[PDB]
């Protein structure tokens, strides 16, 4: 057998549980509760809630019609031209009775993946049979879908969840499922998470299972990923040799790529409050040229010994 | 072997990664004043109408019931009103009157204002049976020419074709479609409508006969500010309060689009007691003060210099491997259907969009994706947080500007030069154009200044005035 | 017509008879009358006879006939390695082998297999990972990968592994002059003394820019019609080579050190059309191998030639870099 | 047209300056059948285009001369409206690297795909300089390939940015720059030509001087002073120069005289109007530093200091996308150094 | 039979994989309790992603690995459908007496497209319950999150030192080979935790052996078969560079580099990691050393004329080496 993932045992089922973009979430359980859907284009970073607001949307919608009433199509599913002529439009004009204010929903799931020719075909189809069916879109890029798509649709912007949104609902889920923990343990799956509730439960149910409790060391074993104080201490020793020392046996020893390091490196120097705000700019500055630098091509261990010692001579300038 | 270099061997100390959870408390993110909400005021909302609770969208809810509250200029209005008057009127007549009417230009209510000219030209909303083809179904000669001839050729009745969309055609799903509008241009006595956003992808041969017919009318996209007037008093008809400032933001992000607006306006104001979207960006502590000191500007108008060279190269060197769009028409695809060999089957397959521009993409230089690492937008967002015009530089002076400014720049001086006491135009031409940015241009208004200074050539205001 | 590049014109036609490159020929005569020649690498400078010798050895195989279809020299260059590289060679491979053809017969081995030459192949806008390395394992009845590369910068050690590279010296001073002077010789090529030297001091021991700046030379000399050996000048300026009177001109207002004076001549050499890049690279040869300056002086303008090399390639003024190269030399 | 584009050498014997490459370019046209690949470099307004054309003209007929204009429009990534004017002829097609930005390589190898599918057709290419690195790779593979067909004629004013196996593979021709005295013999002819009526002979060589050796400049100076003065040229009669000139003269006296903050708002503003009038950054950068070194206030070691920075910022602005960072960063620094 | 040793000495069970230690126990801990999740292998290739995989599977098959495995390369022939259809065939035709979980294996997926990395993630989201699915890829950072958020990952690290010492010891004592301390310590550092390297780097290395019965391989074989440049010219170079004439550091900096066909990047690479083992007076020596090296290296990348590339290193390394005297 297996045991049910906690990113889908705890999965929203009503449009409430969603946490993060308070004021989209709030509007979208009154359209449920009252009706006339309207067309929209949830765009935003991935696992931020994006399936699932449509989802719950369309579950407090219909209800009982759900089964018959939404056509859900996915990066899976075939959307090429035929399907938008043929299925597409047969939903649309396919008479439902629904109770008063609801109409149909068409879920184009991943909607950046379709071809532009298919959202052409698509533009009139959504116009002449918005009375009875409505269209929901959600993607990871807006820019994607074609401009007159988004000339009929009330885009919505999801953004990255805040601190406070993550650990609220990570704190429901440890208490219903007994899981100890500890302040720093948490604060490393805040960091790890990056405003990406499906990461955070994966980091924090992998925790679990793998050390039992959740201790920042026990995360940061799991993550697989540049230590973040390992890091720290590299861009921030007094020694340059000490540093040298740390990025060979620590991160290119490891196998650590050039662009994991680069990447952890500015993670860490944008949260270094230590340092003034003027020389934090600098030092991201110089982050910025070596990870140009790797992707023409040169991302030897040279160019990241390069970055160290330009860092460690910021410091010492100071 | 027998080299040694002349310089003491290091014994590497053990390096020790003891971290305390002191330390993993220094991980919190800083707090960032860059983002900034503004958190505008909930919408305040009074009384019970029937316009707010209905089972229709807002932007055809508000449909227009007569001629006037279209968003169209009033000139067109009454040309394209008296084309199809004139139409019904001389098809009813045995017949040198060609029923094609080509509505192109960047307007919104293209289709809106056929419908709405149609109910007022019987009065009966059974009278009128616009037969609408839009790009939803299969518009080939094949699949088509059967159904519209028989709509076309029997026989109060008005009844009028559109052909929506006509700049959208596949290459293989829309076969012989032109030809099909051609056979509809003889053998018809119904009014035809095919509006468009580009006229380039419409032969040249239907263009001649709508400009000789006077049948070729330009919907130019309207001002903000009467889009902005018309949602106050649609607004009203729901008895909705809102704020002027959110209303005016609302129209500039969607560009003057009254349907684009009425949908966003459907979203946001529904009766709920949360704040609205923040779109604008308030200062963010915005203290771009002088520095006092040129040693400090130096520093930042360096790092400004060198971010523009990093977000140069990064920006579109994608790790990623990202896809060609299967509809848009490829040096590849182009190739690919000029084979006899090639069958129906897979034809249908790989299917491109019909257009008058090759899409040429770079399998290797692409544009990064979201998730991607991008230090660029972070130092840009970052010093235009705290400095002014860095975000006034930002939007400055674009690639389509300088562009098209070149390319008018370049026809007054094609046209002073021509109008001394055919060469001139491929003779410049042939110059390198940084020859003509630096050396023609500037010279020639040197001479078309001195033209009207004594007030030889003719014309020389028309070069003053591109050179201000 | 007639006319044919020198460069391909005096291309080796029997292995032997290659110029100098005795470990290529000696490992490549056993492997060769043994048949089973495996895919093979060969690394030198460009232009050192890497395309030459393997050629040779392909012409001792086949025939010259069959040698054009069963070699087909797919190129880095005309094909993208798992583009159409790989959608031919899949083609290529398994369409049938054409039976040997008689002048074959006891004359040449004909080993069946096909030798796939790829000169420069990493040089594409695509690595192929394993997609070349997958038909060695599915067509290693046919299929043979005689690649060339540059440097022992490998791109992969997989599918690059059961190769016994050679490593091709660049040509000595002797054979190379020999070679020069045998070509001039067959074309009846009129040059004074220096000019065989001059050739190869510019192209660096290269022989493909070598010939190729000879057959220029001879057309000019041709060109002039005057009946007059090719001179040492003129086989500078069509390698755009900047002229030893003007370097000497350059290195003494350096040594006056005034600003002015060194500002005055940068604009009228800028106006004499000659490349600052050739004056980098003439004064990288004055000054590094003069003895008449201290280790400091060439540390410093080591740097401050290399910086110079590096922003005149990506494509900047020339009078800017120049003139700051030249005030920057003076202080030093 | 203009006396620049009427006063044009259409042909090989009617070239003037420089006469030893003119028996060069007779010679090639001797034998068509075996013309190289060539790669004309020197000074800008020197000829080299004009020269390029009148060889061909000898090569094929008048009808090179014959051009007509084909807009090329092409979509990228993300729907930039790319529109290429590719000149070209009976016998030959031109075309310009620097006006399609990063995205020239695929349209260059895209652009000579149908001419090698369409006894040799010539194609020249303006300012083979601004040419990346990929697109000059690219195009050894057709020189390599499409020898046969297509023949290529490289003019760029500086040789040093193209790459080592297209100079190995191209005949290197240079263009110097005529002198003060040929540059005078040109202008003579053309003021002949119009009845210029010159009060004495100097007037146009003042003229050739105030053109660094550049033909078009001169041209267009000499045509611009005549019809100002009723074709009637004095030795009292100023020399015209561009009116972005004089602003960056003006520039310069600002940086010297006054060296602040609120100075360098101003100067910002003054590069967003010559921004704004379509003038290439690079030449503002040269004309700005060249003007700055004239002043003659500024002791050696300030002036060394103008070069450096200029040098830095020069290759900042070849490597970046926005030149009003790099063209502002470039005046901080000098007024930070001039202080 | 004729086979390469990478084919003949493959981990057929999950003992036999070394230096991976903390993947098998967790991957051994999978199998014993039934939970199985979804695995997503990358790291440096050669270090035993495809290995560890099919041991596990044929640990748990037993013998219906060929009836309940299939395996997949992104790199070949696999269009939308071909990436799909044989996925979903073996998805949705089912055994019946067979209800263990089925496996794929996905071998070089970074290669892989967006949209299709996308439509992966839903075919794998589809098939949870009866399909299990395994991703292989060299980059962390090719594959989208949608698809890394579905699969656990697990990060191969290099080999260690311990670990190719324990196989060198197997194929010398099995294939009748003899190996010096000196090469096989070499090997080891040109390695770089690459066990398709050593096996090969072996394999040729008998080949060239005449007398395989009696020679021994020494450092000189190594070096020359893999083409990678001895410490002992790297030093020669270095000492020329610091003690010498700046005319004879170009003799030997050009002289070492036609003669063994080095490229200036291979030398300024090689010299630093020989560099970081000595102790610098000086903090700025460092400092100034790898900046210029670094910029040196950038620009011959960028296609620069060789003989200033090498005067540059020349000049870098002794006015750094000033400073601290
Ligand atoms: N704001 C949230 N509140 C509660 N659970 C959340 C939230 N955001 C994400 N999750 C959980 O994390 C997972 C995210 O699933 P999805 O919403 O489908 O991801 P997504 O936002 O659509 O991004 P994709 O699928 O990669 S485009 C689910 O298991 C949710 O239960
Ligand atoms: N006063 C109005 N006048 C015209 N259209 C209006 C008005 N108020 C709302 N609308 C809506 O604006 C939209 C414009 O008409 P559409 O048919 O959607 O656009 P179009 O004519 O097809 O041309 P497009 O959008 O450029 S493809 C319709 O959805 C109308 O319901
Ligand atoms: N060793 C050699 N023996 C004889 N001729 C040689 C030799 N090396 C070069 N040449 C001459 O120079 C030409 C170039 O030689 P190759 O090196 O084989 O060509 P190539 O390998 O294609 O050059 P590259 O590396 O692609 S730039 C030959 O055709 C000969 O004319
Ligand atoms: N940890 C290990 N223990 C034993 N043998 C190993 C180990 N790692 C690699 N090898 C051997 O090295 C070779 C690598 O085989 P693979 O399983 O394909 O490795 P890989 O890591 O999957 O590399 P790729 O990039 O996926 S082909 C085989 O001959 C293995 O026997
Ligand atoms: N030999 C010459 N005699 C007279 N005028 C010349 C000669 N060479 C060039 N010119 C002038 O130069 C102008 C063309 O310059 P052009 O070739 O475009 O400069 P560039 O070589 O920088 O491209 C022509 O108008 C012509 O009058
Ligand atoms: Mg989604
Ligand atoms: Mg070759
Ligand atoms: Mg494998």
């Amino acid at each position: 057998s297996l045991q049910l993932p906690w990113v889908e045992k705890y999965r929203p089922q009503v449009l409430s549980d969603i946490v993060g973009n308070k004021e989209t979430i709030d509007r979208l359980q009154q359209i449920a509760k009252d009706g006339n859907m309207p067309h929209m284009i949830i765009s935003g970073m991935p696992g931020i809630g994006k399936t699932t607001s449509v989802h719950c949307l369309a579950h407090e919608l219909l209800g009982r019609s759900y089964a018959d009433g939404v056509l859900e199509l996915n990066a899976s599913d075939d959307r090429g031209i035929d399907v938008v002529r043929n299925q597409i439009k047969h939903f649309a004009q396919k008479k439902l009775h629904l109770p008063p204010g609801k109409h149909k929903i068409v879920i184009l799931d991943e909607a950046d993946s379709m071809t532009a020719g298919a959202q052409q075909a698509l533009r009139r189809t959504m116009e002449l049979y918005s009375n009875s069916t409505r269209f929901a879109f959600a993607c990871n890029q807006s820019n994607k879908i074609i401009e007159p798509l988004q000339s009929r649709c009330a885009i919505l912007r999801y953004s990255k969840l805040s601190d406070e949104d993550v650990l609220k609902r990570l704190l429901q889920i440890i208490k219903l499922e007994d899981v100890k923990y500890t302040n720093d343990g948490l604060e490393a799956i805040i960091f790890t998470a990056e405003g990406d509730m499906r990461q955070a439960i994966n980091n924090l149910q992998s925790t679990v299972a793998g050390h039992g409790l959740v201790n920042a060391d026990n995360v940061f074993k799991i993550v697989d990923s540049p230590h973040p104080l390992i890091v720290k201490k590299m861009l921030l020793a007094s020694n340059l040799e000490d540093s040298i020392q740390i990025l060979r046996t620590d991160l290119w020893k490891k196998g650590y790529s050039s662009i994991d390091i680069v990447t952890t490196s500015f993670r860490v120097t944008k949260n270094l409050a230590q340092v003034k705000e003027s020389v934090r700019l600098e030092m991201i500055k110089e982050i910025g040229l070596t990870h140009m630098r790797i992707l023409e091509g040169v991302g030897t261990y040279l160019q990241l010994a390069s970055m160290l010692a330009k860092i460690h001579k910021l410091n010492n300038k100071a | 072997r027998s080299v040694d270099i002349p310089l003491p061997f290091r014994t590497i100390p053990p390096l020790n990664h003891n971290f305390l959870p002191s330390d993993y408390e220094s991980l919190k993110d800083k707090n960032s004043a860059s983002c900034i909400p503004v958190r505008y005021q909930a919408p305040v909302l009074l009384g019970t109408n029937i316009k707010r609770n209905t089972t229709l969208t807002w932007p055809q809810l508000f449909k227009p019931v007569t001629l006037k509250q279209v968003l169209i200029e009033p000139k067109l209005k009454l040309r394209i009103k008296n084309w199809i008057e004139t139409s019904f009127h001389t098809l009813e007549k045995p017949t040198e009157f060609v029923p094609l009417m080509i509505l192109h230009g960047n307007s919104i209510g293209k289709k809106t204002l056929i419908q709405t000219i149609m109910r007022e030209i019987a009065g009966d909303d059974n009278s009128y049976q616009i037969y609408e083809v839009n790009s939803n179904m299969n518009r080939s000669k094949k699949d088509l020419l059967d159904i519209l001839l028989d709509f076309t050729t029997t026989h109060s009745d008005y009844g009028l074709v559109l052909f929506n969309d006509v700049d959208v055609l596949f290459k293989e799903h829309d076969r012989g479609y032109w030809a099909m509008i051609s056979k509809l241009c003889e053998f018809s006595r119904r009014p035809l409508v095919l509006t468009c956003k580009d006229l380039s992808l419409v032969p040249s041969e239907l263009i001649a006969l709508a400009s000789e017919q006077n049948s070729l009318f330009h919907t130019k996209k309207i001002s903000t500010s009467t889009v902005y007037a018309f949602l106050t008093k649609y607004l009203k008809s729901l008895e909705i309060e809102v704020c002027d400032d959110w209303l005016r933001d609302v129209v500039k992000q969607n560009n003057a689009d009254i349907r684009k607006c009425l949908m966003h306006l459907q979203f946001w104001c529904v009766d709920t007691e949360a704040d609205l979207i923040s779109s604008k960006n308030r200062l963010p502590v915005l203290t771009s003060t002088l520095g006092s000191s040129v040693k400090d500007i130096s520093q930042l108008t360096d790092l400004l210099s060198i971010n523009d060279v990093i977000g140069q190269a990064t920006l579109n060197r994608s790790m990623v491997r990202q896809e060609i769009d299967s509809t848009t028409m490829t040096p590849e695809k182009v190739n690919t259907f000029q084979d006899q060999n090639l069958d129906d089957e897979m034809k249908l397959k790989f299917d491109y969009v019909i257009d008058y521009k090759l899409h040429l993409n770079d399998p290797n230089r692409q544009p990064l994706l979201p998730f991607e690492l991008n230090i660029y937008q972070h130092i840009q967002e970052q010093l235009e947080a705290r400095y002014s015009y860095v975000r006034e530089a930002n939007h400055r002076l674009d690639n389509e500007y300088l562009v098209n400014r070149f390319k008018k720049m370049t026809e007054s001086t094609l046209n002073f030069l021509a109008s001394r006491i055919e060469n001139a135009e491929i003779d410049l031409l042939s110059a390198t154009t940084q020859q003509i940015k630096a050396e023609i241009n500037p010279f020639v208004f040197e001479i078309a200044k001195s033209d009207a200074n004594v007030k030889f050539n003719a014309d020389p205001s028309i070069v003053v005035r591109k050179w201000e | 017509l007639a006319q044919q590049p020198w460069v391909e014109k005096y291309r080796p036609k029997n292995l032997d008879e290659v110029t100098a490159q005795d470990h290529a020929v000696t490992v490549l005569k056993k492997t060769l009358k043994s048949a089973n020649l495996p895919h093979m690498l060969f690394y030198g400078p460009p232009g050192t006879g890497k395309t030459s010798t393997i050629l040779a050895l392909t012409k001792e195989l086949y025939g010259p006939d069959l040698m054009k279809s069963r070699i087909l020299e797919l190129n880095a260059s005309d094909e993208r390695g798992i583009s159409i590289v790989r959608e031919k060679v899949k083609n290529f491979a398994r369409l049938t082998v054409s039976k040997p053809s008689k002048h074959d017969l006891e004359n040449y081995p004909c080993p069946p297999y096909k030798i796939i030459i790829l000169d420069e192949a990493d040089s594409m806008t695509a690595d192929a990972q394993s997609a070349l390395r997958r038909t060695m394992e599915t067509y290693s009845g046919v299929t043979r990968f005689c690649l060339i590369c540059n440097y022992v910068t490998r791109i992969i050690d997989p599918l690059a592994s059961r190769c016994s590279k050679f490593r091709f010296k660049a040509l000595d001073a002797s054979n190379a002059i020999d070679r020069l002077r045998f070509i001039s010789e067959q074309e009846n090529v009129k040059c004074d003394d220096g000019v065989l030297e001059r050739i190869l001091d510019i192209s660096a021991g290269d022989l493909r820019r070598g010939i190729t700046l000879l057959q220029s030379a001879s057309k000019g000399a041709q060109y002039l019609g005057d009946g007059k050996n090719i001179t040492s000048t003129q086989v500078e300026e069509l390698a755009g080579v900047v002229p030893h009177d003007i370097l000497i001109e350059i290195v003494e207002k350096v040594k006056s050190g005034d600003f002015d004076e060194i500002k005055k001549y940068v604009n009228t050499f800028m106006k004499s059309g000659w490349s600052a890049a050739s004056v980098v690279n003439q004064l990288h040869e004055y000054y590094i191998t003069n003895d008449n300056f201290d280790t400091n002086f060439k540390n410093q303008i080591s740097w401050l030639l290399f910086t110079t090399d590096s922003r005149l390639n990506n494509g900047t003024n020339e009078h800017i870099q120049l003139l700051n190269l030249l005030v920057k030399i003076s202080q030093l | 047209s203009l006396w620049v584009d009427k006063y044009r050498p259409k042909s090989l014997n009617a070239l003037s300056h420089n006469e030893e490459l003119t028996n060069f370019l007779k010679s090639l046209s001797d034998q068509p059948r075996d013309l190289p690949h060539l790669l004309l470099y020197g000074p800008n307004g020197t000829g080299k285009k004009t020269r390029c054309m009148a060889l061909l003209e000898s090569i094929f007929g008048p009808g090179v001369y014959r051009l007509k204009i084909d807009v090329r429009q092409f979509v990228t990534a993300s729907n930039r409206k790319l529109e290429l004017n590719v000149v070209s002829s009976p016998y030959h097609l031109e075309i310009t690297p620097s006006d399609m930005g990063n995205n020239d390589r695929i349209v260059i190898q895209e652009l000579l795909k149908e001419v090698a599918q369409m006894r040799y057709k010539c194609v020249i290419i303006n300012e083979a300089n601004s040419l990346t690195k990929d697109a000059q790779a690219a195009l050894r593979r057709t020189m390599e390939k499409y020898s046969k067909n297509i023949r290529l004629i490289m003019v760029c004013d500086s040789m040093s940015p193209i790459i080592a196996p297209i100079k190995s593979r191209c005949l290197l021709i240079r263009c110097p720059a005529p002198s003060d005295s040929e540059i005078s013999t040109i202008l003579s002819d053309v003021v002949t030509n119009e009845r210029i009526q010159l009060e004495t002979k100097d007037i146009l060589k003042r003229i050739a001087q105030a053109s660094n050796g550049n033909l078009r400049v001169s041209l267009l100076m000499l045509e611009s002073m005549a019809l100002n003065n009723e074709l009637a040229l004095k030795s009292s009669s100023p020399i015209i120069k561009p009116d972005w000139i004089i602003v960056i003269h003006k520039l310069t006296r600002k940086i010297v005289k006054e060296r602040s903050v609120n100075s360098l708002i101003e100067c910002r503003a003054v590069l967003y109007d010559l921004l704004a009038h379509c003038i290439p950054a690079n030449i503002i950068l040269k004309e700005l530093t060249f003007s700055l070194l004239d002043v003659e206030t500024l002791n050696t070691t300030n002036k060394s200091s103008i070069i450096e920075y200029s040098s830095v910022f020069d290759e900042r602005l070849s490597l970046g996308n926005k030149a009003i960072f790099h063209l502002e960063g470039f005046i901080a620094k000098v007024m930070c150094c001039l202080d | 039979e004729n086979l390469p040793w990478v084919e003949k000495y493959r981990p057929e069970t999950l003992d036999e994989v070394y230096g991976q230690n903390e993947v098998i126990t967790t991957v051994r801990k999978f199998v014993d309790e039934g939970k199985l999740p979804h695995l997503l292998f990358y790291g440096p290739p050669g270090t035993g992603k495809t290995s560890t995989i099919v041991a596990l599977a044929r640990e748990i098959y037993g013998k219906n690995y060929s009836n309940m495995v299939l395996e997949l390369n992104a790199s070949d022939d696999r269009g939308i459908d071909v990436v799909r259809n044989q996925i979903k065939d073996f998805a949705s035709t089912r055994q019946i007496f067979s209800k263990g979980f089925k496996l794929i294996i996905l071998d070089e997926a970074d290669a892989m497209t967006n949209a299709a990395q996308n439509a992966l993630r839903r075919v794998i989201e589809r098939y949870t319950k009866n399909t299990r699915f395994c991703v292989l890829a060299n980059y962390a950072h090719k594959l989208t999150p949608a698809l890394l958020s579905r699969c656990t990952r697990f990060r191969f690290q290099p080999l260690p030192q311990e670990a190719i010492e324990r196989r060198i010891a197997n194929v010398l004592v099995h294939e009748k080979l003899k190996l010096s301390p000196n090469a096989e310590k070499a090997l080891i550092e040109l390695s770089n935790g690459d066990m398709r390297r050593v096996l090969n780097v072996l394999q040729s290395c008998k080949a060239t052996l005449d007398n395989p019965d009696e020679d021994e391989i020494s450092d000189d074989v190594i070096y020359e078969c893999c083409g990678a440049p001895r410490p002992s010219d790297l030093k020669a170079v270095l000492k020329s560079i610091l003690e010498d004439d700046w005319g004879t550091a170009h003799y030997t900096l050009n002289k070492v580099r036609s003669a063994k066909g080095l490229a200036l990047i291979d030398l300024i690479e090689g010299i630093v990691k020989i560099l970081e083992d000595y102790e610098l007076q000086n903090e700025e020596t460092r400092v100034h050393l790898l900046t210029k090296l670094a910029d040196i290296e950038y620009s011959i990348s960028k296609g620069g004329n060789d003989q200033i590339q090498g005067s540059a290193v020349i000049g870098a390394i002794k006015a750094s080496f000033e400073n601290e005297t």
